RNA sequence: UCGCCCAUCAC
RNA sequence: UCGCCCAUCAC
RNA sequence: GCGAGCAAUGAUGAGUGAUGGGCGAACUGAGCUCGAAAGAGCAAUGAUGAGUGAUGGGCGAACUGAGCUCGC
């Protein structure tokens, strides 16, 4: 028992829940598919899927009031550290049947569970290779409109920047979820976020910064433009 | 002559890399031997790495040059594995040594990195 | 100059115009796995010979280790990942591949990602015979549950049973369409039926003889059709396993004693035939050289072992066990040669497990 | 039609019980190439299925995968001692994926058996 | 049923060859197990060889029939390796048994050889 | 001790 | 219903 | 401040948790073993420590059952 509505970003949806709260969602890429065992929502000739902010940094950042979202219908995007995606898979629903998604993963197992889902999610292509080394997948990718990184490996500043030399267009965008502990476990998170802010501004226009409290602690999200 | 000594080393800076090991030994953070070099060469922020010129088979350290080209780190070498072990402060040998914090050696690492980056070019 | 791609391999000039591109001559998922991890392939050997015969030499590639294999083999190779070939080819595939290029990226990319995990079962021909019986038992349960589904659903709409006799199409109708008064002309085309089949079925919408199911009677019949859908997915899981695992072949001696020691022992016997005929007592002493000579000619003590002394659990090992292990090794070696020579099946990790039990028992006894 | 559907629901429970017994006989005969000690220890078919779903590869056993499944300590004084000295061979971690998936498919058939008993009552 | 068999038989000849093992063992000269069978086979000296129908893996005895053509000696099979071991007096099993001298059993081993030469044809 | 991604399910 | 500590045997 | 509504034929408390599979925060980084003992052999091209399975003693552990709600 719910009411379905449009969001401030195209391809993104909202439900009014039985609890009397707003919750974020997408229209399911094909109807009847499951993707993270999730609460799927039937409507009057349509089907929707939740984007859970209690276990998703992308959803939690939208609830924390993220302003600049560059992913839109029909566009081309690269995701770095995708696995399959409680947090990530919703870019396929937002980009829809007319757009293109590359899912890159270093982690030697988890991408095997995205492999069956893409027998109907045919706007995604999954490729196994190290996101630190943008040469690892060179034969199965193109220039894109957007690049994303969300696992926050010790290399993550190089992951976004050097992929954005080979794979990002003029007037292109990007996003990164930064955590301090992967770069230094002793100095202040807001100080480590300055060292990343001054390296990220050594290549991009930095258009937004957000801290992920009161959901997830000592993690932040940045948004960028390539001119 | 082994395949990993890809630039000709002059009568300068080699002794300064030996000195950088000697003074990091009690004042910085440092690893010695090639497998411990390898993990501190992948992981975290290494500052400099040092190799011997007489490593045989050469193959055991032949990985260190391309591993430094993937990750933007400088490397240098010194004339003997037995002297490189003695510089680290062990009575055996060492094929390589890695600097994680320079301690006293920070101005030496800055001079070496500046001069080697314009030598190889 | 070179650019590295799924829809063949490509060559471009200093100004960023195409020179030539060539398509692959082995399975493209295996050709990409080599080229991505930096070893060069037969179709790129031909493209760089074409580029040499055109009169170019300055062979800049995208990848450093592909360029290493190229200049280690003898070519005039260098490396720049952002070179004008990749900067053209990956900016607009439409100029070079055709507009449906993303179908060719998709069909090989998902196959490479499904393939990037190595395989080493212990007795895999037996472990695939059980999947051939699983294919016989899977069609056997489908041909049982769909008989119950036919007989139960024909209470409500019997005009379908003789008209959709192929069992998956009947299951898809009962899963996706379900209740008989849902049936219209459009949902039958969304199910993939032809006009010749849609004149019928719709014929019966106004005049069926079936008796009524209510809204949550038809639900349990839909639950049965939704679980039988997963049995057809399980048939795909078995078909995709059989197409991968039933093409394997591996020699036994090559795994039990290691390739170089196996290949040596086969010649001290004169041949693999002799190693599959001879007794373990003789296989124990093959190539002992002058220790066997003085045991025969001079009447000395028999040698405890021949070339089997190079076995990696005898060569390093203390005296108390070296003889006991050599005897059991010669028996298990005679078995492995008999399997490779008479049978051509693989059991070598079982033969290892048994000799490993005997080595553990030798420690537990001595 | 519901008095005729009484008959179809009763026959469907015995037909579903027969295909579960069939696919678990296949699962027992196949997994006996990797860990055959389980077949006379666990006569309860759903515990044999839940083992092959949760463990997958026989070399990755511990107490938790037995104790949480509701095996007794009187069953944990077996299985674990067979880690290396089971009379079975070795299926690979890469090949056993299809047998893990077969076990998750068969656990859905116990849900089908339960969905049919929920309708036999009705 | 194994691969290595060359002709069909009932319990006929087979029960008589098992009976011959039960009297050659303590009136004549015999060996038991397949590597001792194979020594007495390769150096010719086995006058009759008996093999099991249930060897597992089957491949360990699969040489004995063609090697008994290569040297020109008669061969026969029996239905269980444990019962062949018990006929050879031992408490384990035997995949094969070899007769070196029939002892009292000469007319019986000559009947077995003469009737097996009706089948090796 | 402390985090990050992952399938499937709940109170 | 479940975990943790110490002492101890076989490989 | 005082009253009003509901309730043992059931008031209160909680948007939060479960089960399964990897990765990351720089594994230890030099000792060991034989010898009467100086000594000798092995070791940063990796000494040593960190296993799995089983046997024995000890230590500890967590739903309430009436409050909730309001007008001026």
């Amino acid at each position: 028992m719910v009411e379905v509505k449009k969001h401030k970003f195209p391809g993104v949806y909202v439900v009014i829940d039985d609890d009397g709260s707003e919750k974020i969602a997408t229209k399911n890429l094909v109807p009847g598919q499951r993707v993270y065992g999730e609460r799927v929502i039937k409507w009057e000739g349509e089907e929707y899927r939740i984007w859970n902010p209690h276990r998703s940094k992308l959803g939690a950042a939208i609830v924390n009031g993220l302003k600049n979202f560059p992913i839109k219908p029909g566009k081309s995007v690269l995701y770095l550290g995708i696995a399959s995606g409680t947090t990530a898979s919703h870019v396929s629903d937002i980009v829809g049947w007319e757009g293109k998604i590359y899912g890159i993963e270093f982690s030697p197992r988890v991408l095997r569970e995205l492999v069956p889902i893409v027998e109907e999610r045919r706007n995604i292509i999954p490729i196994l290779g190290d996101a630190t080394k943008p040469e690892e997948y060179r034969a199965l990718v193109t220039k894109v409109d957007v690049i994303f990184e969300d696992v926050a490996q010790p290399t993550q500043a190089k992951i976004l920047i050097d992929n954005a030399k080979a794979y990002l267009k003029r007037g292109g965008y990007g996003m990164i979820a930064v955590k301090s502990r992967s770069i230094d476990v002793t100095k202040e998170p807001e100080q480590v976020f300055k060292e990343v802010e001054r390296e990220l501004s050594e290549y991009f226009e930095v258009i937004e910064r957000l801290n992920l409290e009161p959901y997830e602690k000592d993690h932040a999200l940045f948004v960028v433009r390539k001119p | 002559k082994p395949s990993y000594v890809k630039f000709e080393v002059p009568k300068e800076l080699a002794e300064k890399a030996l000195q950088a090991v000697e003074i990091a030994r009690d004042t910085g953070k440092i690893r010695k031997g090639t497998n411990e070099t390898t993990k501190a060469v992948e992981r975290g922020q290494a500052k400099l790495v040092i190799i011997a010129e007489d490593v045989d088979p050469e193959e055991i350290v032949a990985h260190l040059p391309p591993l430094c080209e993937e990750k933007e780190i400088p490397y240098i070498y010194v004339p003997s594995k037995k002297e490189l072990g003695a510089a680290a402060g062990i009575e055996v040998a060492a094929a390589s040594v890695a600097i994680i914090e320079p301690g006293k050696a920070r101005d030496l690492v800055e001079e070496i990195a500046m001069k080697v980056k314009e030598l190889m070019k | 100059f070179i650019s590295e791609n799924v829809r063949g391999i490509y060559a471009f000039d200093e100004n960023g115009n195409l020179i030539e591109k060539r398509y692959f001559t082995d399975k493209p998922e295996k050709v990409l796995d080599q080229l991505l991890k930096g070893e060069i392939t037969k179709d790129l050997e031909e493209l760089l010979n074409s580029l040499k015969e055109k009169g170019y030499d300055e062979f800049v590639f995208e990848h450093p280790e592909l360029s290493r294999r190229a200049k280690e083999l003898g070519f005039s190779a260098t490396t720049e990942f952002p070179n004008i070939a990749g900067e053209r080819l990956r900016s607009n595939p439409e100029e070079f591949l055709g507009e449906n290029w993303f179908e060719e990226y998709y069909k090989v990319g998902v196959a490479l990602t499904r393939m990037r995990i190595q395989e080493q079962s212990g007795a895999r021909d037996k472990m695939v015979i059980q999947a051939i019986e699983a294919l016989d038992d899977v069609d056997k349960v489908i041909n049982l549950l769909v008989a119950r589904l036919r007989e139960w659903y024909s209470l409500h709409f019997p005009e379908l049973d003789e008209l959709l006799p192929k069992h998956p199409q009947y299951v898809a109708f009962v899963k996706t369409v379900g209740h008989r008064d849902n049936i219209n002309e459009e949902v039958l085309r969304e199910l993939g039926l032809s006009e010749e089949k849609i004149k019928k079925i719709l014929e019966a919408k106004e005049k069926t003889m079936g008796a009524w199911m209510d809204q949550t009677d038809i639900e349990v019949v839909r639950q049965l059709a939704e679980e039988i859908d997963r049995l057809y997915q399980l048939r795909k899981k078995l078909e995709d396993y059989i197409d991968r695992a039933m093409d394997d072949v591996a020699p036994n001696l090559k795994a039990l004693v290691g390739a170089k020691l196996a290949a040596r022992l086969i010649s001290l016997a004169g041949g693999l035939r002799e190693l599959a005929m001879m007794p373990s007592s003789t296989i124990q002493v093959l190539g002992a050289e002058k220790a066997l000579f003085r045991h025969l000619r001079t009447g000395a003590k028999p040698p405890k072992h021949g070339v089997i002394y190079q076995y990696p659990a005898i060569n390093r090992s203390p005296w108390w066990q070296r003889g006991k292990i050599a005897r059991a090794l010669a028996g298990k070696l005679a078995i492995a040669a008999r399997v490779d020579y008479f049978s051509g099946e693989y059991i070598a990790e079982e033969l290892k497990k048994e000799l490993e039990a005997r080595i553990r028992e030798i420690k537990e006894k001595y």
